[PDB]
């Protein structure tokens, strides 16, 4: 009976909440109250990367912390040298509606996708020297919201068809499908060991997936509206989510519950993008009100603000070496901050 | 079909039920300890002098 | 009309024959006679003692022709000397027959008005130009056209301040004393002529940037889509370069045929048409653009209190195109006389002087985009 | 966790009233615009009524005008639908749906087939 | 040395700027359109007629008076639109196609009105104009002339509604057909005249799926959209 | 334009004043 199954899930639901409540000794704020505040974090715009015609949804830093790729609705992928502000590549896209971009860790490939429901793979290191499409990964029935390379042959994609997919780029096939979300999957984040990844969806929940087993280990609730952004904490044992409910939250994997909420009464707009600093002490979040807020990840205090962009801050990225932050925006500009 | 998603949903909750959860204070300590162990190598946390700052 | 240079030439001519008369003329052969002299005004032949001495009005006078039957008289007696003025050394003389023969205040009223107007327009526009340049988010083709228009207004005001000073340096106590002596003055100088050549270019350039403002706004609404780069090149070229096509020929014609008075007095009105007609063309075309834009505005308002919005729109659009000129523009200089001339000059000078101030207010200071920038800059600094 | 629980449904003869209650939890109830939607047998989801954050602005589908009234109590986090003079074609499963984002005038997707912020409806048969 | 590298990098950067400037001229010369409609709106027939006169998303390109139009039609996306609708915040217009005969899914027209309300009042679409196609006009006329429609059953306000004086009936149109037409338009204009605030505009049109005037209707609304934007920038 | 017409009228007015002053000077024996 459907009602019997519906009740059984509800009963187990209560047990998981009781199990989570049993492990709640003290709040992270109680543990952290003796820590010194980080103080006022004052960051300035060191660079403004100009050249995109339309708004930017996505940027991704290279593992060299110097090159970075950005995607604009004008149908362009632009690879920047952030040190010199010189453009290295300008890749025209077949579909102008691009929603995500990824840079491979090796630096040999970039990926992008959007409303065409395709992850396009680009070879940056062709013999002829011209960037060509390596693969088109088809099989998602909804738009791609996020993609992240594992290596030159594997990439993980999240889609508006409520699924995540792991692709073998050479064959162009889905080796694994990750199902269990009921809303659009908006963002994904690989663990530092790339054995697991987390996704945040429009069902206001975040799920932890095992890549090789292709199954959901854990589901995280606490947000009220759609989750737009997600990022692992540097040690890989926690992650942070930004939502349309105008809050950021930190979830601990092993505690299996929400750990802290980042919000203020003056903030009534959703978060579009989140990222940790190199040590994870700072949580940076892009907002709909054109600003980025720097949070003390341990104390839930706004340490600072990035206030340069004239339109929606859509995307965020902190370099691997922790030197700089990039903000992409709907005003078609990339800014670099220290 | 509505029953079919229900049984699949219950089975998923079975896996999430049978997990080991550490204590939140223990979890809070690990994140606290991690940030302290990496505070000095965080360029945004500690403003570096304008000699090894590539954007300066 | 007669000039100071032409007058001193005739007087110095007059002195030359008179000094010949004081030597070439035979002696009167009669003793105890009033001796022939020459004051700086009239040449005095010697006369028999006891009666009047008759000499006509000096012919170097500009009004000498208007008094052909004029005669300066002088009286000497058997004393053998002229009778000096009472309690004075200089001899007596009667000159009522050859006597010399408000536009000033109205033109002073006018000079005060536009000098104040141009100064306030100059001050507001340099502030407004900084605002548009300061905020990078305000950088667009529309504000680039506006900035060039601000420069044309600023250059026009500056050329007026320099022009007014040049007229003073040309009619100073030293300048007069130098042209009296026949010595070279500021008026002979070539820097004098390029000052009033600078006025002609700067005024014409401002008119043609008002024309470019209308033409650019027309293209946006005519729905005519173009290469925005080539468009801009043609627009800067017209705003700054097209006036050179008729201002340089005016200076060439002035230098060859009417090189007098530092190119200030419009003696031949055909030569003054070289600058006026191209300006009238810019004024007339920009007035047609004005009509066509208001016709577009009324159609939009009819679709979605028409009058108050149409009024705000018409009043704010007038300074951007300078359509207050069309009222008296077709009333030519040759025919504006009396109170008609004053009213024509007053509107043209007063409205145009404050037009730069108007434009600086309506297109930079009340501008919603400009106001948004200072609000968020205040908000950004408030977050520090 | 966002949860909406509907109650008060039943079997009623035509012309008889029912009062539906929606118990809300897991979000700030006062920040959201609430909705009522139905799904008749063999048909799609149909929007019935909505109420703003404070309860001031109210809308109905034309078929229930002057017949159904929507009410919210922010203090108790409850949504109400008092249905009067029911008709046989009012027979449906009634869902309490929440608008997806807070503080928004627009309300997207509440009638979608797999909308998340919707309860498991209560059956109403007339 | 390094100078050879950095000069090479600036040499590569100028080829991109040269190409990006060319791409900018084409991008500003094209008007992008989002075609939104329910499946039974007649929107697919509309796309087909324009195709003869001249996938997660379908694109068609038509040219009217040497003006480029790029129309995008959603395919293979879920009915959840609250995320992917934000991609079209900067199109020239959203072409919203409505089946006007669909009041008798119980009430497709009420669903179309709710969708239009969400589009009109979304914060990211505040500046986006909507061209409204009231499509099934031929079917609306045939239905209301038969007497089986009963619009009052789905919209009780239709009992007291009167045809506006400014209505321009087509030749031979029954007043009942004219009255039913304008009531549904006034349903959409009640939403549009609230919160429009002179930033975005609604252009309703009584269309049919096979109208050849539709591309001209879109062209004339786009030029009106562009002209209103320019006049706003000049504070006129 | 008005600037050119104003300047022309002012220069003729000043020129005649300088001409009159030169004659008014002569009668003073300059």
């Amino acid at each position: 009976e459907l009602d019997q199954l519906r009740q059984e899930a509800e009963q187990l639901k209560n047990q998981i909440r009781d199990a989570r409540k049993a492990c709640a000794d003290a709040t992270l704020s109680q543990i952290t109250n003796n820590i010194d505040p980080v103080g006022r974090i004052q960051m300035r715009t060191r660079r403004t990367l100009r050249g995109h015609l339309a708004k930017i949804y996505a940027m991704h830093w290279g593992t060299d912390s110097r090159l970075l790729v950005s995607a604009s609705q004008d149908g362009k992928l632009i690879i920047w040298d952030s040190y010199t502000t010189n453009k290295v590549h300008a890749i025209p896209l077949r579909s102008s509606w691009v929603m995500t971009c990824a840079y491979a860790p090796s630096g040999n490939y970039v990926a992008c996708g959007g409303l065409d429901n395709i992850c396009s793979i680009y070879n940056l290191k062709t013999r002829e020297g011209n960037v060509r499409v390596s693969r088109e990964l088809a099989g998602h029935t909804g738009y791609l919201s996020c993609c992240r390379f594992l290596d030159d042959n594997q990439i993980v994609t999240s889609s508006g068809d409520t699924t995540c997919a792991l692709w073998d780029i050479e064959t162009g096939q889905q080796t694994t499908t990750f199902t269990g979300h009921t809303g659009d999957v908006m963002s994904l984040s690989l663990a530092p060991d790339t054995r697991l990844f987390v996704s945040g969806a429009c069902d206001a929940s975040a799920k932890l997936w095992d890549v090789r087993e292709g199954m959901c280990r854990q589901t995280f609730t606490g947000h009220e509206s759609d989750i737009n952004a997600i990022c692992f904490f540097p040690n890989g044992n926690a992650f942070a989510t930004g939502s349309d409910d105008a809050t950021c939250r930190l979830f601990d994997l092993r505690a299996d519950q929400e750990l802290m909420t980042y919000s203020h009464d003056n903030i009534i707009c959703g978060i579009t993008s989140v990222s940790f600093s190199k040590s994870g002490r700072l949580l940076l979040a892009g907002y709909d009100d054109f600003n980025c807020n720097v949070w003390d990840a341990l104390k839930a205090d706004r340490a600072g603000v990035l206030a340069g962009h004239d339109n929606r801050v859509s995307c965020l990225g902190v370099t691997d070496d922790g030197m700089a932050v990039a903000t992409g925006s709907w005003d078609s500009f990339l800014k670099i901050w220290n | 079909a509505s029953i079919a998603q229900a049984r699949k949903l219950v089975e998923q909750l079975k896996m999430e039920a049978n997990i080991d959860r550490i204590k939140v204070s223990k979890a809070a300590a690990d994140l606290m300890a991690y940030c302290e162990a990496h505070a000095k190598e965080d360029p945004l946390l500690t403003p570096v002098p304008a000699s090894e700052n590539p954007f300066r | 009309t007669v000039s100071l240079w032409e007058t001193v030439q005739k007087w110095r001519e007059y002195r030359r024959q008179c000094q010949r008369s004081l030597t070439e003329d035979p002696p009167p052969a009669t003793d105890l006679f009033c001796n022939r002299t020459f004051d700086e005004y009239a040449c005095w032949p010697d006369g028999e003692p006891g009666s009047f001495v008759n000499v006509s009005c000096p012919w170097y006078l500009p009004w000498a022709s208007s008094v052909p039957q004029g005669h300066v008289y002088r009286f000497c007696t058997a004393e053998g000397l002229w009778l000096q003025k009472d309690n004075s050394s200089l001899p007596w003389r009667d000159l009522s027959e050859c006597e010399e023969s408000s536009p000033e205040e109205q033109l002073l009223f006018l000079y005060i008005i536009y000098t104040v107007g141009y100064a306030l327009s100059f001050s507001a526009l340099v502030i407004a130009s900084a605002i548009l340049l300061g905020f990078r988010h305000l950088h667009c083709t529309r504000n680039y056209i506006h900035l060039n228009l601000f420069a044309s207004f600023i250059l026009r005001a500056l050329s007026v301040f320099i022009k007014d000073a040049a007229l003073k340096w040309m009619y100073s106590t030293a300048a007069q004393q130098h042209q009296w002596d026949g010595l070279l003055s500021y008026q002979d100088s070539l820097s004098c002529r390029l000052v009033f050549l600078l006025m002609q270019y700067c005024v014409a350039a401002n008119y043609y940037w008002l024309l470019v403002e209308g033409v650019y706004l027309y293209t946006l609404l005519a729905f005519s889509v173009f290469s925005e780069q080539w468009i801009f090149r043609l627009y800067v070229s017209i705003g700054w370069g097209v006036p050179l096509l008729f201002v340089v020929p005016w200076g060439i014609v002035k230098y060859l045929y009417e090189d007098e008075g530092c190119w200030t007095r419009n003696s031949n009105m055909n030569y003054w048409l070289i600058i006026r007609l191209p300006i009238l063309f810019a004024i007339g075309v920009n007035f047609l653009i004005f009509v066509r834009v208001i016709c577009i505005v009324v159609s939009k308002l009819k679709a979605n209190d028409i009058k108050c919005r149409l009024a705000k729109s018409t009043l704010t659009l007038i300074p951007l195109l300078g359509t207050h000129e069309v009222i008296f523009a077709f009333v030519m200089d040759e025919h504006a006389r009396g109170t008609l001339r004053f009213i024509k000059l007053f509107t043209e000078l007063s409205f145009t002087s404050f037009q730069g101030l108007m434009v600086a207010i309506l297109y930079c200071f009340v501008n919603n985009e400009v106001q948004l920038e200072f609000r968020k800059s205040w908000e950004r600094w408030r977050l520090e | 966790q966002v949860q909406l629980q509907e109650s008060g449904g039943g079997l009623v003869q035509p012309g008889g009233s029912l009062r539906l209650s929606c118990a809300a939890s897991g979000f700030t109830f006062s920040n959201y615009k609430m909705n009522w939607v139905r799904q008749a047998p063999g048909k799609g989801l149909e929007w019935v009524s909505d109420i703003s954050q404070s309860g001031a602005s109210i809308s109905y589908t034309g078929s229930v005008k002057g017949r159904f009234t929507i009410s919210r109590d922010n203090a108790k986090n409850t949504l109400y639908l008092q249905m009067n003079s029911l008709k046989p074609e009012d027979t449906a499963v009634y869902y309490c749906a929440r608008c997806p984002a807070p503080f928004t005038r627009d309300c997207f997707d509440v009638t979608s087939t797999t909308y998340a912020y919707r309860g498991q409806g209560t059956q109403v048969t007339v | 040395d390094q100078r050879n590298e950095e000069k090479a990098q600036r040499e590569a950067n100028k080829k991109i700027e040269k190409q990006l400037q060319k791409d900018k001229q084409v991008y500003r010369a094209t008007h992008r359109l989002l075609l939104l409609g329910a499946g039974e709106s007649g929107k697919n027939t509309i796309v087909k007629q324009m195709r003869i006169l001249h996938s997660g998303i379908f694109e068609t390109k038509f040219q009217v008076d040497k003006v480029n139009f790029h129309m995008f039609d959603v395919g293979a996306q879920r009915d959840e639109r609250r995320k992917w609708i934000q991609c079209f915040n900067d199109v020239t217009a959203i072409i919203f196609v409505v089946a006007s005969s669909s009041y008798n899914q119980t009430n497709r027209l009420q669903a179309a009105l709710k969708l239009f309300d969400s589009i009109w009042n979304n914060k990211w679409l505040r500046d986006t104009s909507v061209i409204l196609f009231l499509n099934k006009q031929d079917l609306l006329a045939e239905k209301v002339l038969a007497g089986k429609s009963k619009i009052e059953d789905y919209f009780p306000e239709f009992a007291r509604y009167t045809t506006p004086e400014d209505a321009t009936p087509e030749p031979g149109e029954d007043p009942r057909v004219t009255r039913a037409k304008y009531f549904i338009r006034d349903e959409f204009l009640r939403i549009s005249t609230a919160s429009g605030d002179g930033r975005h505009y609604c252009y309703p049109h009584f269309t049919c799926a096979v109208d050849t005037e539709n591309i001209r209707r879109v062209f004339n609304d786009c030029r009106d959209i562009i002209q209103r934007m320019h006049l706003r920038q000049y504070e006129l | 334009h008005g600037d050119g017409t104003f300047t022309s009228d002012l220069s003729k007015q000043m020129e005649e004043e300088a001409v009159r002053l030169f004659i008014e000077w002569l009668k003073n024996g300059g």
